[PDB]
Parts: structure tokens; C-alpha cells; sequence
């Protein structure tokens, strides 16, 4: 079981127990990112001019 | 000491004690102000 203290910024689960645990923000820039195809849909006929 | 400043300081309650022997005092102190803290501090301690 596992418990978390906002307040007391704790955390205690079994034998461990974390006090004072600090996190900043990662950049968040990962490369290689996702391309989407993009498209739309409209209805063509056949002989343009 | 608690006995004694109960007596001397009606106004106190059972809530406003904490121990100074140890580091116990910094969770009472957290959970008892919703865990903002305290605003003026006057320590005369050690290290830890």
C-alpha cells in the first residue's frame, strides 16, 4: 500500500519513503514527430472544362 | 513545559504544542496550517 501527502510532501509505500521530492518541466520537444496526410474530400465529375 | 505554559497561557490549546527534541514538529506545524506553514519563525536550534 502506498500513500501520498501533498502537505507533508511525502510518500511512503513498504519500506521506502521519499520526502522532499522536487520535479520541473521537461521541454517536451521530442523529434521525429508525426506527419499527418492531411486531405479533402469533394465530389469530381468526370469531363471539367 | 506544556503543563506549565498551558497554565501561564490560557489562549494556547492542545493543537499549539509540538516537540523539540526531534523533527517531529515540521509535520504537526504542515498539517495543522493546511500546508501552507507559518508565516514568522524564531529558531534557536541546531543544525538538523
Amino acid at each position: 500500500d502506498v500513500v501520498v501527502s501533498r502537505w507533508l510532501r511525502v510518500t511512503v509505500a513498504g519500506g521506502v519513503h521519499i520526502s522532499g521530492l522536487h520535479t520541473e518541466s521537461a521541454p517536451r520537444r521530442q523529434q521525429e514527430q508525426q506527419v499527418p496526410i492531411l486531405e479533402k474530400f469533394c465530389f469530381t465529375p468526370h469531363t471539367e472544362e | 513545559k506544556r503543563a506549565y505554559l498551558q497554565a501561564r497561557f490560557p489562549q494556547l490549546d492542545s493543537t499549539s504544542f509540538a516537540n523539540s527534541r526531534d523533527t517531529s514538529f515540521e509535520q504537526h506545524v504542515l498539517w495543522h496550517t493546511g500546508g501552507k506553514g507559518v508565516d514568522l519563525v524564531l529558531n534557536s536550534l541546531a543544525e538538523e
